[PDB]
């Protein structure tokens, strides 16, 4: 068929018509994005010329072919962490939540460390973890942070998250209410503080759900880490079709270099190594230039999940889109195979309503206009809101203040301003 | 080690910010009889915060500090001959 | 067949009627004995960094 | 030691070109490293065949210089371009994002000029010292709750103060610092207290 972009939509758009919520929904998305690959190492001399003293006093003719794969394989594995070391340590002390969880109604258990477990990860990462699935010169180098240290450091920067809100990022911790520190949240995003107060039970079981339908999200469709999945399958099959290439005559008489040695005598033997030799160095910097080029875009990506966790979990963004679709509140990190998983905690507008609204106010001559929020009129009063949630309140000399007269502005109305 | 076997250097049982790293979190540094140790890398001083539901601290000072950062905007502007190289 | 490496005994299958076992790239892994009829079982030698 | 990071680029350039250099003095199979040597012994017949090893080894020398020096251009590219944005918004102004300009709350920088890079002096704004309180989310006063308007509610012991969430300085709650907003009996950890009317 012909692909559909969208369902379409047409807004009901008019000089004099606005629509303001009257309800509010949270929503905690996901995002997925690597940050280190393996660290692999291959010693140029036993893959060309495999304990060959013969062969290997060819290819020193060639030069310094040998060590500058060596310099560049180097180079990667030592990149690889730099990165992890700027991904995960940002923070300078490890912090731990008290024994005793009183957060307001939140329930943060999920996500949190288990004590009963051998290793001190939560379930969230024990899922991601079960949800992720040589002898020729090649070796796997270890890496240097081992997944203990990776998720105390996700355990620190949680705890402090929780129990200090962004003070722990500027200087030192200063401890707080939870639920102090959702108002200062929402009074972030232009909400007043007392929607929090009126509405706590409300809005924790809202976030309860949604951390629940997580695991059912993640636990079942195990499609969601491909952007993890694929980066191990590249360098598999990488290194796969290097290991293929040994089995080729590049146009001598056998691809395997005893062979050629106890059968043809020394005179002419070279006849035959040289194309086996020149054979495997291509192959060599091809797989070299290749690796070079997909950790310069993994470096990329890591320094995007620097930023993303610097801006996102020390503290509240207000960057469009950058921290999940909707008005951002908070993050968490949790670690995974070579990778790094947020879960966006965002505040999504709800069920709206149409009003009527007018840019001033004509009392005695003279023109008000709100100090913050939106004229309103539900059709025989007219009253003043806040512009991202219905709260409606009379008009008064404390909302609005005076500039100027009635016969500048276009689509001033008439009413009365109460004096207290 | 995980990573292999290390001779010349001695065990250790405390932890400190380690210097010189080796591999799945070991690290080695030269200390105090001078001589070499091999320990597990302590990645941070431990501390809790004390939370509670209606305790909170606020600053009564400050303090003005002067950061660095350094980062290179440009690199040689290095010119090679072609044939001048390979048949000069 | 030239090669050095370690003959340790491995029961690696039955092999009816073969004599060379082979891997990914060619590299004979187990090979069959000519003078009696066991299946020795080729391993190359430590390799590693300084 | 504290420029490292422009130190190496000019060390990574100095050896590319040095292994560059480096590679005029290989056989790659002829008999010699020497243009002149070769043609000056030899007819050219032969000379073109021992020529040929020399020029190709020569051209997959610089094919591979030229490689590495596109790579680490294009990451000096994005750490120039990371430098601009730097420019841009920590010295061109005030910079929200954290730990963009800095540790701590951002105030202002001063660029400084360096050997093929630039240098940044951040200057921030740090908390210093701390001291436990006692806070509340509002006030009931006559039934109606208080909150505040741009501060927290703190108390030394006895007394209800409202203050600023980065400095402390405690002033007496008023009409002029919190606002009404519904009834006292829906809020969790509301505290009872007078609010003064001027
Ligand atoms: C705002 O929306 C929420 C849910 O989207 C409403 O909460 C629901 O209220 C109904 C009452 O008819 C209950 O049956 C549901 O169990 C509630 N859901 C949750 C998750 O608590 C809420 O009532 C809406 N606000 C207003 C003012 O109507
Ligand atoms: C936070 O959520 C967890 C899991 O949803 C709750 O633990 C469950 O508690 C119920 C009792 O109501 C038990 O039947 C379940 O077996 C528990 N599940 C697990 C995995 O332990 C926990 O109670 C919640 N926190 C609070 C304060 O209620
Ligand atoms: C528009 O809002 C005004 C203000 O609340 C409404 O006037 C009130 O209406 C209710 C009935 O819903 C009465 O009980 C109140 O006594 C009215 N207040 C006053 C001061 O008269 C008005 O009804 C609303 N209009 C519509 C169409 O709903
Ligand atoms: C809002 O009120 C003002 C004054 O109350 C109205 O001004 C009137 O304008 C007409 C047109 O010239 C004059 O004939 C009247 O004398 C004015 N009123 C007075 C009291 O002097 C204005 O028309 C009103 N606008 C709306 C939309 O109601
Ligand atoms: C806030 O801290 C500053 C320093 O961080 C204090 O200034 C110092 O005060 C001591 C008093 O014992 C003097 O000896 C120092 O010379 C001062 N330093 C400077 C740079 O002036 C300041 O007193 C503190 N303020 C309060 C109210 O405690
Ligand atoms: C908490 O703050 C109040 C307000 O300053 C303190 O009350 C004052 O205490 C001083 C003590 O030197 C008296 O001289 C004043 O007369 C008090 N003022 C009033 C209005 O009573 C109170 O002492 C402080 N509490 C603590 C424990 O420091
Ligand atoms: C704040 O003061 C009100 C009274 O103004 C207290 O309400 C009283 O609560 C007791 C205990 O249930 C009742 O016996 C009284 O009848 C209530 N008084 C009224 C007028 O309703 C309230 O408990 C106080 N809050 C705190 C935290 O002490
Ligand atoms: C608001 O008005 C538009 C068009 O007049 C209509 O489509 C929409 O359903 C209205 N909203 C509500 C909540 O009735
Ligand atoms: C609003 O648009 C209508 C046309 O539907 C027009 O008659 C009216 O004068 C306009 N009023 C203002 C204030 O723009
Ligand atoms: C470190 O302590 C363990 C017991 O916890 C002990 O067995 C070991 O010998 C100690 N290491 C050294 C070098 O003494
Ligand atoms: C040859 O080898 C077989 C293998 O077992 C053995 O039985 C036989 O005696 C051998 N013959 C000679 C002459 O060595
Ligand atoms: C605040 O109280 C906690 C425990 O109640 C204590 O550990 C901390 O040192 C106190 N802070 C100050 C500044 O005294
Ligand atoms: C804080 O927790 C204590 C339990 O130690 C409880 O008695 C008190 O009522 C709680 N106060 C608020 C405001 O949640």
């Amino acid at each position: 068929y012909t692909m559909s972009l969208g369902a379409e939509n047409s807004v009901a758009y008019s000089n004099n018509s606005i629509a303001i919520p009257t309800n509010f929904t949270i929503s905690v998305t996901t995002e997925i994005l690597p940050v280190s690959m393996t660290k692999t190492s291959v010693d140029c001399t036993m893959y060309i010329c495999g304990d060959s003293t013969e062969c290997s006093n060819l290819l020193l003719q060639y030069g310094s072919f040998c060590t500058q794969l060596n310099r560049a394989l180097t180079g990667i594995a030592v990149e690889q962490d730099k990165n992890t070391q700027e991904v995960f340590a940002q923070v300078k002390q490890i912090y731990k939540t008290p024994p005793i969880k009183d957060f307001g109604g939140f329930n943060f258990s999920q996500i949190l460390p288990d004590p009963s477990k051998p290793s001190k990860r939560s379930f969230i990462e024990d899922l991601l973890f079960n949800k992720v699935t040589k002898f020729n010169g090649l070796t796997v180098l270890p890496p240097l942070l081992t997944d203990e240290m990776i998720a105390q450091y996700t355990s620190a920067l949680l705890a402090g998250t929780i129990t200090s809100g962004w003070t722990f990022g500027a200087g030192a911790a200063l401890q707080i209410p939870f639920a102090m520190q959702m108002a200062y949240r929402f009074n972030g995003i232009g909400v007043t503080q007392n929607v929090l107060y009126e509405n706590q039970k409300l809005i924790a079981n809202q976030f309860n759900s949604a951390i629940g339908k997580i695991q059912d999200s993640l636990s079942s469709t195990a499609s969601a880490l491909g952007k993890l999945q694929n980066v191990v399958n590249q360098n598999a099959q990488a290194l796969n079709t290097l290991v293929k290439q040994l089995s080729s005559n590049f146009g001598a008489i056998s691809s395997v270099l005893n062979d050629i040695l106890s059968r043809l005598d020394p005179p002419e033997a070279e006849v035959q190594i040289d194309r086996l030799i020149t054979g495997r160095l291509q192959s060599l910097q091809t797989y070299v230039t290749q690796q070079l080029i997909r950790a310069a875009e993994i470096r990329a990506s890591a320094n995007l999940a620097a930023t993303k966790m610097s801006e996102c979990v020390l503290g509240q963004s207000k960057r469009v889109d950058f921290c999940g679709k909707g008005y951002h509140l908070m993050s968490f990190p949790q670690s995974a195979p070579h990778g790094v998983v947020f879960l966006h905690v965002t505040y999504v507008p709800a069920q709206e309503k149409n009003f009527t609204t007018a840019p001033a106010i004509c009392h005695d001559g003279k023109a008000h206009f709100p100090r913050e929020g939106v004229f309103v009129s539900n059709g025989t009063h007219w009253f003043v809101t806040q512009r991202n949630f219905y709260e409606p309140q009379i008009i008064t000399t404390d909302n609005t203040f005076v500039s100027g007269n009635c016969d500048v502005v276009i689509g001033i109305v008439n009413n009365t301003v109460y004096d207290p | 080690t995980r990573a292999g076997c290390l001779i010349g250097a001695e065990h250790v049982n405390n932890s400190y910010e380690c210097d010189i790293p080796i591999g799945a979190g070991i690290c080695a540094s030269y200390q105090t009889s001078q001589s070499i140790i091999a320990y597990t890398m302590s990645l941070g001083a431990e501390n809790s915060v004390a939370y509670s539901n209606n305790s909170i601290a606020i600053p009564t000072n400050f303090t003005i500090s002067v950061t660095t950062e350094i980062l290179p905007v440009s690199m040689t502007k290095t010119s090679v001959d072609c044939t001048m190289y390979i048949c000069g | 067949l030239t090669g050095t490496g370690v003959l340790t005994e491995s029961n690696k299958k039955f092999l009816p009627f073969q004599q060379f076992g082979r891997d990914i790239a060619d590299t004979t892994d187990a090979v069959r004995d000519p003078q009696t009829l066991e299946i020795l079982d080729i391993t190359p030698c430590s390799f590693g960094g300084v």
